[PDB]
RNA sequence: UAGCGGGCGUGGAUCCCUGGAUGUCCGAAUGGGGGAACCCGGCCGGCGGGAACGCCGGUCACCGCGCUUUUUGCGCGGGGGGAACCUGGGGAACUGAAACAUCUCAGUACCCAGAGGAGAGGAAAGAGAAAUCGACUCCCUGAGUAGCGGCGAGCGAAAGGGGACCAGCCUAAACCGUCCGGCUUGUCCGGGCGGGGUCGUGGGGCCCUCGGACACCGAAUCCCCAGCCUAGCCGAAGCUGUUGGGAAGCAGCGCCAGAGAGGGUGAAAGCCCCGUAGGCGAAAGGUGGGGGGAUAGGUGAGGGUACCCGAGUACCCCGUGGUUCGUGGAGCCAUGGGGGAAUCUGGGCGGACCACCGCCUAAGGCUAAGUACUCCGGGUGACCGAUAGCGCACCAGUACCGUGAGGGAAAGGUGAAAAGAACCCCGGGAGGGGAGUGAAAUAGAGCCUGAAACCGUGGGCUUACAAGCAGUCACGGCCCCGCAAGGGGUUGUGGCGUGCCUAUUGAAGCAUGAGCCGGCGACUCACGGUCGUGGGCGAGCUUAAGCCGUUGAGGCGGAGGCGUAGGGAAACCGAG
């Protein structure tokens, strides 16, 4: 059951289209504006919350 | 905690593993003398049901 | 332990709410209940006819205290939270990159 | 926590951290006391001039264990408390059985005592069916199974396996060396002390034999250092205007981030104050195998002899607790009496007992670890907001109850901040009328809110020929809202009418609960079953303890229960 759970849920997100697995994150030191400009570039904005 | 199977009726009854509680015939102990074989071969087994639904319950946990 | 605040009895502005943007004076730290008596809360008490210290005229007050979270630093600029450094020897607290503790006299 | 009043610090006070210090009188009280916190006293020593009065510091009750020539005595400890957890020493009744004695409740509450962070326990006369494992406590399944019983109520375990955890040993006795005792001197009986050994194809002793060896391992012990706690240190980014009493809220631009946890800042801030992530920190003290030095200390093969291996015991009986065992064919452990072994063909067990085969070496001892709990430190919650919450939110084990053991309350909020109301006025004051204060005094001092029952004062309608579970339907009088239409209200008349709840064959009942109101207050859950149901699954399902991770983050762990064959009570026969 719960196996499929994740699957279904996660895969259902995929049905919408809101998803991606970047090869490697450009902001390599863990600092805010790195990932921030990175996100503005990676299809992000601000009003959308991230099981990231 | 875990309900206790009634050791007694457990130690003294049958129910065919389909759900039909079928028991053992009595009135057979201190008689026999002026009686006949008719009562003998009849006093060999028994039946029952309906309230042995409540008795089917009393068996409980291992059902049996 | 660490009743310690950040305000020193010298001179500092007041970004309050009562008389907002009022020039804050010598300040007088009082006490450990986060408060200050700058030169501000001006009212008047209904003191009695108390013949000695209050002759035939009794209806007067000057500067009453106030809250300590109502002021901000001062330097050749404005407030902005103070940064402290160990000077190697002493312990000067220069302002937001803008220099000098705001109290001075060899620090 | 105010006034009076006087001091102290950048020669770094207060404040927090540590160590010591002064530490009176009570209290195990401990010199003797004694009705607790009071009254006396002895010896060492001192001060007042101090031999009589008095103080100061010293010293003293008892038990045990270990020494001292009995002696003079020296020595270390003891004794008290403690909420829960803890081991033993005694041991209830109510109840269930729809009575009630067997039984149960339960060896449970409760009394004693002691032990410590632990304990308790603990290295095998084991466990039990196979030539199987191998101290202890803990979690799980085994399983309500195996057992138990006026075979009623009901009570009710162990192996196996899946994990936590890991730990092993001190001895006596064989033999030997010494000091002591005594004695029927003697190739001696008992004692203190060192060597000696520790058991399952037995272990050593003693002599003889193999070759016994640098080493090889190494504590529960010694000591130290990383750390850990008792205080801290620092630490990211903003303004202008705007309504408002007050902005943090309204717009304009800008900003920190490993930190947009939270509280507070006159309200609602990531850049106001306190802080959050991160990063350092002990001079003195306490705590720690984490790492190591070190230390106590541990290891061989063989022949013979014929030495010892735990004595008022095991073993039989009797009276028996515990365990599934309520005495049954009744085992094993433990023990009160009586009978009373041996030292390995010795002993105990394999559920009465005898035969065959296996298990393990008794009657002396110490053991960390995981267990258990909450006086307590911090941390959290689909926990509560002054009838709730702990009994105790505020000086609650205070009031006050009773000699007494013991009972057991009530009682919170002004504001951002006291600015907590001078001066006039009436008044003895009290309290108010003004003023003055703040945003506001409908926040005015047990003062945010202020209801209900509730007692007043004004007004509208109605009432002084009238028969009432108090209203209802209609109509008129009326007064006031209304553009209309209508609406509130009120009752002048007349048709209709035996309160509520409980209880009852059945109530207006002259059966009862109830004065009125505010509030508190009763069908839940924990295990398992059982029918129906929503879904994943499919002859398949699903893990339990736990472990890995987490900081509201999940996955992993197949022991096991479920399901396919039942039928005979059984051996067992098998879709029969």
């Amino acid at each position: 059951v719960r196996k499929k759970g994740l699957a279904m849920a996660v895969a259902d997100r995929a049905r919408e289209g809101k998803l991606l697995l970047v090869e490697a994150f450009a902001g390599v030191n863990g600092k805010t504006k790195e990932f921030l400009a990175w996100a503005k570039e990676a299809g992000l904005d601000g009003s959308e919350s991230v099981l990231l | 905690p875990k309900m206790k199977t009634h050791k007694g009726a457990k130690k003294r009854v049958k129910i065919t593993a389909s759900g039909k509680v079928v028991a053992m015939k009595t009135g057979k102990r201190h008689l026999n003398w002026q009686k006949s074989g008719k009562e003998i071969r009849q006093k060999g087994r028994k039946f029952v049901l309906a309230k042995p639904e409540a008795e089917r319950i009393k068996l409980l946990l291992p059902y049996e | 332990r660490v009743k310690m605040h950040v305000k020193k009895g010298d001179t500092v502005l007041v970004a309050s709410g009562k008389y907002k943007g009022r020039v804050g004076k010598v300040k007088e730290v009082l006490p450990k209940k986060y408060a200050v008596i700058v030169e501000g809360v001006n009212i008047v008490k209904k003191a009695v006819r108390v013949s000695p210290k209050y002759p035939q005229g009794g209806f007067i007050e000057k500067e009453a205290p106030l809250h300590a979270s109502k002021v901000r630093p001062i330097c050749p600029a404005c407030g902005k939270p103070t940064r402290v450094r160990k000077k190697f020897l002493e312990n000067g607290k220069k302002i937001r990159v803008c220099a000098k503790c705001g109290g001075a006299l060899d620090t």
